[PDB]
């Protein structure tokens, strides 16, 4: 009669590396890294994302003519644009602290669009409707941003302009906006009449000057001249007062910001989808349990640690030794 | 091994042993077979899962985490905001895989070292009744019948 | 005749986690985390902090009307700033650089205050006595900054004002100094006669122009006009030169300060006290030889190394089995 | 236990033994009573000392580090500085933790190593002249006064 | 007959430390941390190193008086400031985002540079020969940046300038510039005529526009003007256009830059020496297999992970236990 | 030692063995000397020539890192600047100390592991034709001639 005393062992291939050994053949272990997605855009709470498609965010927020299509989106899961996002500012021009817009954007989870300015009640005493150009075109013709006005002078005469606003929205509200440069002093007068005009913004926090730089730049878009565009945030019960003798891109469209933390702006090419995650990535959606995942590093919600590991499988078993 | 037990005195597995890791095989009169000890293999269970918790627990969870961006006159903030960025990655992919590389080894001889105190618990409740012949068997003296098996497992066995 | 071998065990109730078990027993362990501290401000290298109260750096520096508190203070071990550090800048305005300025007196551990330009000898063209506002008010009568000097015009002139200072402290010196603008040019006349008018300033590395902004912004504190506050680091030696044809709210009082590393600025409600610390937190003093604390992250001193830790205890006995 | 000695092959502790952490009972006809094995249980402070002041030279001191601000404009690097505060903050208690769990494993098997190496030593000290009863107990077979108990002690008794 | 077993053991001294005890005599061990270096400079890719000497990045781009030296060199395998490169900007003034350009420069790994607008041929309006200064000396004599030219009025006149140049070097352009301030108006009509002059640049995606600032600021070299210098790189195909009615230092030379990553600037008294090298710090050159080195922090090539280790040296073999 | 072997009850090494780490003495009457055992000495370099390789992997190449310079109006992005370039050099010091400090305990503890599994190796192999006279040795019953020596190292031997 005999009693031996002995250890499990199976067909399992399974492989592991030590300090002192490497690919050693367990019975049992866990895979620590997830390396799958769904290669698919998906809403997040619930709630479908922001996409941009052939406009950014300068685009989105100006009001680009090719951006219609998201004139009525108001709330989103996270912004996506694309490597084809190239629809922005039409009119050539410098848009100041734009990354920093952007930077804003990212805790903005909604907000309520409103005509800060009604187009065809704030200006009584300049034009309101030949503010096109061929460099922003709409079907063929000349047209320019949704949200913003550009205000020239009305038969011979722009008088100081003063318009303000005071905020109610309760919230923050983001107000855009644009000086004009002509490339000539003779175009200069055709629009604003003034040769020495300027543009003032103010509020209880904000505060600054703008003044024409006449002068020819090599042409984009067919225009030698520029137009540079800027923003501010003004808070719940600020007052944001313009007064300008010309030149200035009026506002029409403001936005009243909802925060919600836990979003941001993706690059991806990754297709929209009807579909819903916890976590999302550039190149899809991952749903796993899973502490480690080397899908990507640029995530939204809830996810596992990026890592650059190919392989992090942990052994809970012990050496396997079927010798069969 | 670092014990010396597992494909070290006890050169190969079972394949037969289906309930736990570590086990008996027994060849009496009534017949042979094979029994897991649930006691050493609950231990080993429970030790583990606490361990790979454990380790799952200290990694954290990777929230919104989107880039940003840098006009052309902010290339040194760019950059250092690059740095920051491989710098944890590099600091955590560092981190996972050394942990997990060095528990893999502590796992091992935990097995191993699990493996070989049945041995010699089993040894010491025999003492003189039976032979060591090696590869972790023990040949009886006086014919261990199936109870008798029954005993030495859950160490009721006792006698002199 | 027996002998036996065996190990140690008590009556310990200490607990430690390992990888395979948690919640073990142990004979004697050690204790790595600090967590307790006495909920006070103290002084450290036997020196007071220097505790803002209702100021914050900018009304410290520019001389607030409600900081003469303040007035006396020259060295300090670290700065204090409260939730209700609200006083800074009375009169509306943006003050340029100013984290850079807070992140400048994080490593000044004192200052010598003197008047860089006295107010009774060094204007003998422009008058000293009209500088003050309803906005920086001192006994409910308007008054102004105790560090800075608003000039304005004498008997309907202003002439060219220029004033240099050079620098033999023999060490850095902080000057502040001003530019003022009247929401209308009729005010802008009132003030400084000139209607452009213009301020410089300029040392061997400092040059910069500045022009009146002229315009009616949204009321803070009554006014309709702004304020701008700037600064800069004469080194030793050097020479700063000031030179305006109006709008120059002129230095008053200017700092040489000392460098002394190991220090910063805290935001702490904690009460100063009559004590002594080689460790400092927002929360309150630290007094431990524990190589950790998960006290507060923000330190100033010799301290142990701040960790979210909830327990970190070290076991050095073994397993307590007393089995009674 | 690693080594199958304490909580193993010696079931529990001496709340008895009061001069160090493994020492010895022994009951003689003069008498009962435990002892400490010194240069055990000194060779073993020795070590742990060591090992908990190592842990602490590793870890650095924490110097004067405060907030820094930032304008309304400056929201990039804001964040930027915030992801750099807690990167490190989670790498350091990432390893504080991981260390401290890690090493309280090693030194529980450090004593068990101790304890069964001061049984083995005993063992072969005695050879024939006593038998294994267990429990880390060994029972004479030519009756061990207390002056004889001690030469087991100090490792002289010396006796085929 | 007997047979034993037991172990290795050698003359050796070799020591390492462990978690319980320190200064463990080994019988083999290997060391992990690089502590040797040339102390020289030496050069990478077969390619010698842009030793600055006595100039910095600015008096190298600007084209110092005392930079000469520097004239023919135009590819390197890093560039090398010393403690004692002071010769820069020699005219007094702010260089515009510089730390920038020099970011921009630390990964050119050489240039073409150019006369993008000839000296004898570009301004037949304006005078090209009375450019010079007192303070930007050779040979005792007054001179200049080489890579600029200072125009002033020609027989009392000063035209608007126009000058245009389009990039095909089919690479980006480095193009550099000047705006001149005299400290009076009186000088400001010797030199340029027009006593409202502004200087205007601009290509597809810069446009800036610059006025004279008049006023005496504390002499530096000599000089109570000042002189900014700006900067920027004119993409591929695009244009740039340089208009002013005065107070342009024009530019002269420019750079068709080559990108070549892995490279940048270091400062460094170590000699340059004919030896190569894969790993460069500025204390001299690594030739180490090593994984550590506690030479330098700052590394030019194939280097060992810096650290700030005295000591690492891993054990290989046994304890060495001699008992001799 | 962990495992009671190296230092422990084999109190010293052997300058006199030169062909390895562990090995055998032998003193038969043809005569004495030494020999190393390749099977343990080649497998211990292998583990251990893997470990050092391991170590080495785990840490990157540093390539281009230069400085970046700073105006007076951007101290504190100079400061966030070196806050990362220290914070990153003091994690890096740390890992590399630590996980050399903490794998040359392994090291050595594995050596000592190696020692002991070969005497319990060739003990299990002797059996009865010799007895253990303490410092690893075993005096033979049987007269052990020089091939006979060689047998038992060879794992050969093979004789109840
Ligand atoms: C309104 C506007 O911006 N027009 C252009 C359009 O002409 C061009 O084809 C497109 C893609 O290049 O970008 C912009 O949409
Ligand atoms: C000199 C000055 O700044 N005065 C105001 C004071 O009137 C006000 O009550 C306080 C807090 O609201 O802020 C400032 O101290
Ligand atoms: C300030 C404080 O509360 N610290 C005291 C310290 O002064 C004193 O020397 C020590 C003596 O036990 O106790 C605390 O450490
Ligand atoms: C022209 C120029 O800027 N070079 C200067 C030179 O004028 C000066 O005399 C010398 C001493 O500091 O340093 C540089 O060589
Ligand atoms: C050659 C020249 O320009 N002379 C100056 C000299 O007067 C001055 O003392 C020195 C240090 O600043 O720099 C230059 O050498
Ligand atoms: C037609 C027009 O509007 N101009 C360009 C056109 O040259 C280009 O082909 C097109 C597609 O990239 O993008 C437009 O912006
Ligand atoms: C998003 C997805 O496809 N993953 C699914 C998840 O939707 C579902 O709620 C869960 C239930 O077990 O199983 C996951 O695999
Ligand atoms: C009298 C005075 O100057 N202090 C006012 C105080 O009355 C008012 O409640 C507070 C509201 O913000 O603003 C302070 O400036
Ligand atoms: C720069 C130097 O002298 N070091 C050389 C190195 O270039 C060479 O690669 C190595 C092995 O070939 O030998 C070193 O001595």
């Amino acid at each position: 009669d005999t009693l031996c005393i002995g250890y499990h062992a199976n067909n399992s291939t399974d492989t592991v590396d030590t300090v002192l050994e490497k690919n050693v053949t367990v019975t049992h272990s866990v895979n620590l890294l997830e390396d799958s997605h769904n290669g698919k855009l998906c809403r997040l709470g619930g709630i479908a994302p922001l996409q941009l498609g052939k406009c950014n965010i300068a685009g989105w927020l100006l009001g680009n003519p090719e951006c219609d299509l998201l004139l009525t989106v108001s709330s989103w899961s996270y912004i996506v644009e694309t490597p084809n996002s190239d629809n922005g500012t039409c009119y050539p021009g410098d848009f100041i602290d734009y990354e920093e817009l952007r930077e804003q954007l990212s805790s903005v989870s909604s907000f309520e669009r409103f005509e800060i300015f009604p187009k065809t009640s704030s200006w009584p005493n300049h034009n309101t409707n030949k503010g096109v150009t061929a460099a922003c075109p709409y079907a063929g013709a000349s047209s320019f941003y949704r949200n913003l006005l550009w205000l020239v002078k009305k038969g011979n005469s722009y008088p100081k302009l003063s318009k303000s606003y005071v905020n109610n929205k309760g919230k923050e509200v983001l107000v855009l906006w644009g000086v004009h440069h002509p490339p000539t002093s003779t175009d200069q007068q055709n629009l604003y009449q003034n040769a020495d005009a300027y543009v003032s913004v103010g509020s209880s926090k904000y505060n600054r000057r703008f003044t024409p730089e006449i002068a020819a730049r090599p042409k984009v878009r067919g225009q030698a001249g520029r137009m540079n565009y800027y923003w501010t945030l003004l808070e719940p019960g600020d007052t944001i007062t313009f007064e300008a003798t010309g030149n200035l891109v009026a506002p029409r469209y403001a936005f009243a910001l909802n925060r919600g933390s836990g979003s941001g702006i993706i690059i991806s090419n990754a297709p929209v989808h009807d579909c819903n995650t916890k976590c999302q990535t550039p190149h899809g959606a991952i749903n796993s349990s899973l502490p480690f995942q080397n899908i990507h590093p640029v995530t939204i919600g809830e996810c596992p640690k990026y890592v650059k590991s190919t392989k992090l499988r942990m052994a809970t078993g012990l050496r396997n030794i079927p010798a069969r | 091994g670092l014990f010396g037990a597992i494909a070290g005195f006890i050169e190969g597995g079972w394949t037969g042993l289906i309930d736990g890791w570590y086990g008996y095989h027994h060849q009496n009169e009534q017949g042979s077979g094979y029994a897991a000890d649930q006691k050493s293999t609950q231990n080993a269970i429970d030790g583990i899962t606490n361990k790979v918790n454990s380790v799952i627990e200290k990694m954290n969870t990777q929230f919104t985490a989107v880039g940003k961006e840098f006009n052309k006159l902010e290339k040194r903030i760019e950059n250092l905001n690059n740095k920051v960025d491989d710098g944890f990655l590099d600091i955590w992919t560092y981190n996972a895989e050394l942990l997990v590389l060095l528990e893999n080894e502590r796992t091992l001889d935990f097995h191993d070292s699990n493996v070989k105190n049945l041995y010699e618990k089993v040894r010491s409740q025999l003492k003189n009744n039976a032979k060591e012949i090696g590869n972790g068997c023990f040949e009886f003296y006086h014919k261990c019948d199936n109870e008798c098996m029954e005993s030495v497992r859950n160490g009721t066995y006792d006698y002199p």
